[PDB]
């Protein structure tokens, strides 16, 4: 069924799962026509589709021109991204097939469900818990490989750099979701705790500086405390 | 004018025949229903006073032989049974009534209440949904399963509906998914209709025998397949306006009939909004919104 906070180590297993979010599929801008009505500029989106396991991202691109012509945009980009990621599926080897596929967004799961139908034996299921996926464009080099694009284009990046070299997938995802959580509550602020230090460098095939295991405690101490921060600042507590 | 003998009537019971039915007390001298319109379906059923858990009975067609009632006390319900003998039948019939000891199929002429709930049933229909063809009537109970439920066990007491699902490759073609899924016209039109049932007179005959299935025996599998009958329809953005205008006529009766205290279970809260208000059929079922109004606002 759904997942929460009790079948939450099920993530790490020998299991392939997929992670699917589709917050920044459809971005927009927003403006005021010469005669003054509001109308919405779009830009290039991107699926998000994680392996939270092995850190395996498959960051499909989507082109602006992919609306063009088109209605109801916000309920299309759902089949959209439900297509890509069945598409996506079929392009892998049986055996890199996941066995499940977690959408973070519940809207999501007729339109993946209709699109699976060919793999009756891969489950789709929603999730309680509230990931902080729609950052990933806070993220320097996701945003500008979306941004550049001049047409539909599929990369691929290990959203952990080489973390797991040295921790386990439990904890890699621990810190992602943390750093991400950080870069969604205040981008600014999280942003600069990652980069204060221009002595700490992110290499070339890394989304994120080659910190040191000490460094690593001291940033998530500090991002920690950032989310704490803005939290009283939300509600004056 | 037809007739259906009982034999007997050794348990209290309460009897049913169509939309009408009578109280009957153990061993009350009770030998059978006459003055039946020959012309539709027919079903008689019973509730035993001791177990309304489990009511159940018999659809029929007097145009396709003699029947008559009689309990069978190791199964411990009633039991139809048909005679061969022509002769023989006209007989025990002839008596009872010049006995008077039966009841009278009590039919005001200004209702056409049962005709507009059987409209499209017909009992070859029947038949194929409950296969038993050593017997030309069909019975059914509260308990029984249909397909469908036994996929997600004893296939003798099979209930085989005729299958819907809107998540399936059936209902879906290939690059058409968000079409097909929002828009169900090709699994309605091309597919059940063309397909599977032939003819709209078919794909009503079966929603209203399971809607009268879910009604006299509050079978719950049956309520599902009514259900999904009623959705394809008004999931559809392309209909026959034939359809549109009988559908409307067709449910309205079935609200009409439905008892008032059971509006909980048979009404499916999802897919009647989704017909009024949400669907591409919303305005299209006017006598259906307005009954459904004035009857069940809270539901709504």
């Amino acid at each position: 069924g759904a997942m929460n906070s009790s079948n939450y180590a099920e993530l790490f297993n020998n299991d392939i799962k997929l992670f699917v979010d589709d917050t920044n599929v459809y971005r927009v801008t927003v403006h005021k026509t010469f005669e003054g009505n509001v109308a919405t500029k779009a830009i290039n989106g991107c699926i998000f589709t994680l392996n939270p396991k092995t850190g395996h991202l498959f960051l499909k691109i989507i082109h602006t021109s992919v609306w063009a012509g088109q209605k109801r945009l916000s309920q299309l980009a759902k089949w959209k991204t439900a297509e890509e990621v069945s598409a996506l599926v079929r392009s892998l080897p049986k055996e890199e097939q996941p066995k499940q596929i977690i959408v973070t967004r519940k809207a999501m799961l007729d339109p993946l469900e209709v699109h699976m139908l060919d793999f009756p034996n891969i489950a789709i299921r929603p999730t309680e818990l509230r990931l902080p996926f729609s950052a990933a464009m806070s993220i320097d080099k996701l945003s500008d490989v979306v941004m550049k694009a001049t047409e539909p284009q599929m990369v691929l990046f290990n959203i952990y750099d080489d973390w797991l070299d040295r921790i386990s997938s439990y904890t890699a995802f621990s810190r992602l979701t943390l750093l991400l959580r950080a870069l969604k509550t205040n981008e600014e602020s999280a942003k600069m705790i990652l980069l204060s230090d221009p002595t700490i460098t992110i290499k070339s095939y890394h989304l994120w500086p080659s910190f040191t295991d000490e460094q690593w405690i001291t940033i998530e101490s500090q991002m920690r405390d950032l989310i704490l921060t803005e939290y009283g600042r939300k509600y004056n507590v | 004018m037809n007739t259906v003998p009982f034999t007997s009537a050794p348990i209290e019971v309460t009897i049913g025949i169509d939309q009408y039915s009578f109280n009957v007390k153990e061993n009350q001298p009770f030998h059978g229903i006459k003055d039946i319109p020959i012309g539709h379906v027919h079903v008689i059923h019973f509730q035993h006073a001791d177990n309304s858990s489990m009511r159940y009975g018999y659809w029929f067609d007097c145009r396709m032989g003699n029947f008559y009632i009689q309990y069978d006390p190791k199964d411990g319900l009633y039991k139809m049974m048909e005679e061969r003998d022509g002769a023989k039948f006209e007989n025990i019939v002839h008596n009872f009534k010049e006995r008077q000891m039966m009841v009278s199929y009590p039919k005001i002429d200004e209702d056409d209440t049962w005709y507009n709930l059987t409209e499209f049933v017909q009992m070859d229909k029947i038949r194929k949904i409950v296969r038993k063809d050593e017997n030309q009537f069909s019975y059914v109970d509260s308990s029984m399963t249909t397909v469908q439920e036994n996929e997600l066990s004893d296939p003798a007491h099979s209930l085989n509906y005729t299958v819907i699902n809107f998540k399936s490759r059936e209902a879906i073609r290939p690059g058409h998914e968000m079409e097909d899924f929002l828009d169900k016209s090709y699994y309605l039109n091309t597919v059940m209709l063309q397909g599977i049932f032939k003819n709209s007179s078919n794909y009503f005959g079966e929603l209203q025998f399971a809607f009268l299935n879910a009604m006299f025996f509050g079978n719950y599998g049956s309520s599902l397949q009514w259900h999904a009958m009623i959705e394809l329809i008004c999931s559809s953005a392309t209909v026959p306006k034939h359809m549109l205008d009988k559908l409307d006529e067709i449910l309205y009766y079935q609200i009409k009939t439905l008892p008032e205290q059971y509006s909980d279970i048979l009404l499916n809260e999802r897919v009647w909004n989704i017909c009024l208000y949400s669907s591409f059929q919303k305005n299209s079922l006017h006598n259906t919104e307005k009954i459904m109004e004035n009857k069940y606002p809270e539901l709504l």
